[PDB]
RNA sequence: GUAACGGGGCUAAACCAUGCACCGAAGCUGCGGCAGCGACGCUUAUGCGUUGUUGGGUAGGGGAGCGUUCUGUAAGCCUGCGAAGGUGUGCUGUGAGGCAUGCUGGAGGUAUCAGAAGUGCGAAUGCUGACAUAAGUAACGAUAAAGCGGGUGAAAAGCCC
RNA sequence: CCCGGCGAGGGGAGUGAAAAAGAACCUGAAACCGUGUACGUACAAGCAGUGGGAGCACGCUUAGGCGUGUGACUGCGUACC
């Protein structure tokens, strides 16, 4: 069964025994993930909805790892003109996954 | 088990050599020994007495039977050459190099 | 680079490189461009700044506690089977040994051993004296330094 | 998280019967080609040649409106003998009927390869004598 | 021992520029000189 | 001519794919002995189809 | 003080060609031509992490289309219809339903339908 | 070679008048990571917290860091109970870099931190070595040619007969 | 001892701590050509890279949507001095 809600300032649809990813979190592994902020979810039939935040709605989940990925390079380069530089970064991350989302 | 017959500095270059071994890449070693045999060519006589070494020696000493044995690397690489000097244009005294190969059976039970 | 000034040369222009001297720097083997001159790094030394540092490192080896001090320390000769068995039982090592009387048998032993050494009070060298376990001195050392600080 | 995509084996297809006595060229031909794409339908994935399989039960008849039949002529030079080249509206009619359909949807599919694999698809033939009865054709207005 | 544990006085070392080293790096190439002319090239020409 | 680079590995072996020296297609043994044979040849003691060849 | 000069540019090439590797012939094989590559591997790369999500827009853009058009309905009156009805945060990656069991997305319609004008 | 809508197509799918719409960039914005610096707090040669505008950048300045050869602590400690070197992978930092580890290896190795410098190559139509390439291409040096059988020899169209 | 022309080269047998020290013998890259495995290449075309991906082998993925290598196909896309 699928669900969206929200990571932050970016939406993310999700189902039911679903592992998925967003931006690090400052839950553990071993501690719980619950979200009242459901902006809708998809049912048995497409869904009418206006106003988000449903109340009889959740995705209940838990974190399943928290890590950092690999290391993505960045060139900023101008050609023939020797200028060329670089930054990295590898970025922190949480897995959950959902256990959660009612009928 | 194992043999490697080689004989390296044998007068042929080794892109003369390697032309004939690619027939024979893999055969097992009485199909290959057989397809030298309908070869005519003076290069497939040298190289049977170098094949042929490599296929007596398990078929004796060390070994134990031939007909699971298989030609597993046969390969050739580039021999010592001797440097002259080629005839040419406005008494042009450019390199000729006079090639040998270094050829190399190994024939395996593997 | 000796023994040939000839010029491979014979103009640039003519498909290649410009093969400049059999001497020049990049030449396979016997000179590049700005391998070693004779070098001497040896300064005057301040006098204010190098007496007031010392000033620093005796009072820092009297507050770590690396300074014995001993009144007149001294063997009979400059043997280092002496000066050693002396030091197996003060239970020492590897110690710098500092003449205040500059007398030859105390300043010609110690000779034998790897890392005791003898020096004399007068302009005291400043890197030997960070190193070592202790610093042994005398009284007489001690009188000279100070009056070489004032 | 991560976007879903289409895969051939799910691919469904079916054959579709498009009549086409009341049509004209193009108005056909840009449905055809969007439907021959999988662009009428969901398609959600950049890389799967989708479309739909298109049986034309006729066009002998499609009328081109206005006065563009007379100078469309189809313009190729192979390699052989100063001008362009030609052939006329009225070889694709009277000869092998289809192709004046053909390559009227030729245009509105791309670039090299991915245009040839949308047109294969899709069939005219020589006009009401088609050929899907054991097919079972869903037949479709436009 | 105490040996080994020294550093200068703050801002005292400058460090400077050995420039001819990298081409990401920024400095490299003729010395912050630019491109061409008599005060790229090693010291002859103009008088003081 | 001359070249514009030096070429690919890949290019020498598609080069050299049609150049390759040719099977034999199997071996001979004669039609009218036990004896082994060279193929649509009459062999060192002259078994063919008998007679006497190669007298030297 | 003789220095070796190029035991440093080994790992440094090292790092390059590793980071080359996957790539054809010279690529992976040669410094020179690693280089040129590796460069511009991570420019692509890196572009491609905002192109990605835009070119991807385009196929979220024509599959609400296709169910709002099998629903007679236009892809733009849809969108503007449900912007004018009541809140909904929304996404064009939504409708899953689109593609499959394709029963669904009608209720949003006939919400978007209701809000036009 | 259409090729003066980019093309198909369009005789309304055009253009014109009024007006609504959507899509459309790292822009506008929130989420999470982070740089420097103003204000305030701690109060440090290179910061971080609260708060804040900010962070495209060459020539060019200026500050900081890494490694490579060698010195000092290093005459010490680790070593055939497996050292340098070689190489594939993973971990980790902005990057330079650094660290773990199987294989390999038969003797060597080591920071911190300071200081000395022959100090990092990919180019100079650069210099030297190993060694590739166009290529199974072209070549048979006035064609004072040559034959095939037997024989020296293991072998022979070229020697010897 | 095996192959061979009295040859050349190599292996076996035996030597040693080691011959993966065999005589150009020190440990040993990369250029070089070959083997062996996995997977790919005949609706099939470009700086060969990026982004999405059918597939298959392996990793018991405690199988719980994951790791590895390669990858039909295809959106996008102009080398360095």
């Amino acid at each position: 069964m699928y669900a969206v809600f929200q990571s932050g300032g970016k939406q993310h649809r999700v189902s039911e025994g679903q592992t998925v990813r967003l931006e690090k979190l400052d839950i553990a592994t071993g501690e719980t993930v619950e979200f009242a902020e459901v902006l809708m979810i998809a049912n048995g039939e497409e869904v009418k909805i206006g106003v988000p935040f449903v109340d009889g709605g959740v995705i209940k989940a838990e974190v399943v790892a928290h890590g950092r990925g690999e290391k993505v390079k960045i060139v900023k380069f101008r050609r023939r003109k020797h200028y060329r530089k670089q930054q990295g970064h590898r970025q922190w991350f949480t897995d959950v996954k959902i256990t959660g989302i009612s009928a | 088990m194992e043999t490697i017959a080689k004989h390296r500095h044998a007068r042929s270059s080794a892109q003369k050599v390697r032309l004939v071994a690619d027939l024979i890449r893999g055969k097992k070693v009485s199909q290959a020994l057989d397809i030298l045999t309908y070869t005519n060519k003076k290069a497939a006589v040298l190289v049977k007495k170098v094949l042929e070494s490599a296929i007596a020696n398990a078929e004796h000493n060390d070994g134990a039977d031939i007909d699971d044995l298989k030609v597993t690397k046969i390969f050739v690489d580039e021999g010592p050459s001797m440097k002259r000097i080629m005839p040419r244009a406005k008494g042009r005294a450019d390199r000729i190099l006079k090639r040998t190969s270094h050829i190399t059976v190994v024939v395996s039970d593997r | 680079v000796t023994g040939s000034g000839k010029k491979p040369w014979r103009q640039k222009g003519t498909g290649r490189a410009r093969s400049g001297s059999i001497k020049s720097p990049i030449w396979r083997s016997g000179g590049v461009t700005f391998a070693a001159r004779p070098q001497d790094h040896s300064q005057k030394v301040n006098k204010k700044m190098y007496r007031g540092a010392l000033k620093s490192i005796l009072s820092e080896l009297v507050r770590q506690d690396r300074l014995i001090v001993v009144e007149k320390f001294s063997v009979e000769a400059p043997k280092t089977k002496l000066l050693a068995q002396k030091l197996k039982d003060m239970a020492l090592e590897d110690v710098l040994i500092i003449t205040g009387e500059l007398d030859e048998n105390l300043f010609l032993a110690a000779r034998n051993l790897h890392k005791v050494d003898v020096r004399d009070a007068t302009g005291i060298d400043p890197v030997s004296l960070i190193a070592f376990d202790k610093v042994v001195m005398t009284a007489d050392a001690v009188k000279q330094v100070e009056e070489m600080l004032a | 998280m991560k976007t879903f995509t289409a895969k051939p084996e799910t691919v469904k297809r079916d054959w579709y019967v498009v009549d086409a006595t009341g049509k004209t060229l193009g108005r056909l031909a840009t449905e055809l080609a969007r439907r021959l794409r999988g662009k009428h339908k969901a398609e959600y994935t950049p890389h799967v040649d989708t479309g739909d399989y298109i049986i034309v039960l006729n066009a002998d008849k499609v009328a081109v409106t206005g006065n563009k039949r007379t100078d469309k002529v189809y313009y190729h030079h192979t390699g052989h003998i100063g001008g362009i080249k030609q052939a006329t509206f009225e070889e694709m009619i009277a000869r092998r009927p289809e192709r004046v359909i053909e390559i009227a949807v030729k245009g509105m599919l791309p670039k090299g390869p991915l245009g040839r694999a949308m047109f294969r698809k899709l069939k005219v033939y020589a006009g009401n004598e088609h050929n899907h009865a054991a097919q079972q054709p869903q037949v479709l207005d436009i | 021992m105490r040996l080994n544990t020294l550093s200068p006085a703050e801002g005292s070392k400058k460090a400077g520029k050995r420039l001819g080293r990298g081409i990401g790096s920024g400095l490299g190439k003729t010395g912050g000189r630019g491109h061409k002319g008599q005060k790229s090239r090693s010291g002859g020409g103009v008088r003081r | 001519a001359v070249q514009q680079n030096k070429p690919t590995r890949s290019k020498r072996g598609m080069r050299r794919s049609h150049d390759a020296l040719t099977a034999v297609t199997s071996l001979s043994v004669d039609k009218t002995s036990g004896e082994k044979h060279l193929r649509h040849h009459i062999t060192a003691d002259g078994y063919y189809r008998g007679r006497k060849v190669i007298a030297k | 003080a003789r220095v070796k000069r190029g035991v440093i540019a080994r790992a440094r090439h090292k790092k390059i060609l590793k980071q080359a590797k996957g790539y054809y012939g010279a690529r992976s094989r040669v410094y020179r031509v690693a280089f040129q590559a590796v460069i511009k591997a991570g420019q692509y790369a890196y572009r491609d992490r905002r192109q990605r999500k835009r070119q991807f827009r385009q196929l979220w853009i024509a599959r609400i289309n296709a169910a709002a058009r099998q629903n007679g309905i236009s892809y733009s009156k849809f969108i503007n219809g449900l912007k004018k009805a009541s809140v909904e945060i929304d996404r064009k990656i939504l409708a899953d339903i689109a593609v499959f069991d394709k029963v669904a997305f009608t209720a949003l319609v006939e919400k978007a339908k209701a809000a036009l004008a």
